[PDB]
């Protein structure tokens, strides 16, 4: 509904469309080093957990 | 590795409930072999 929107985020003032936006593997590579880390955290404190008693 | 340590988790529950059927003692009786020995003498008794 609106040819052109500004920015949400802070720090800049322009406004774009959407042929704009291109793909950032940077941030889908941040997501899943993330999920990884937290789910071996988590297998590693239950399996320490289960071992001490 | 989740599957064994979801399985460990229910052995440990399960440990969990042998202690607790642990704590009903269920003691043996004192005199099992004193009876055993006390029957054995009525029968050679009653034999005799």
């Amino acid at each position: 509904g609106y040819t052109t929107r500004d920015c949400p985020q802070a720090a800049c003032s322009q406004v774009v469309s959407m042929r704009d936006f291109v793909r950032d593997p940077i941030m889908e590579l941040r997501c899943k080093i993330a999920k990884m880390k937290e789910s071996q955290e988590q297998d590693k404190r239950s399996s320490q957990a289960i071992d001490v008693l | 590795t989740k599957k064994l340590q979801a399985t460990i988790i229910s052995t440990k529950e399960d440990f969990l409930r042998s202690q607790e059927i642990l704590a009903q003692t269920h003691l043996p009786e004192k005199s099992v072999f004193e009876d055993i020995d006390i029957k054995r003498k009525e029968i050679i008794n009653k034999e005799g």
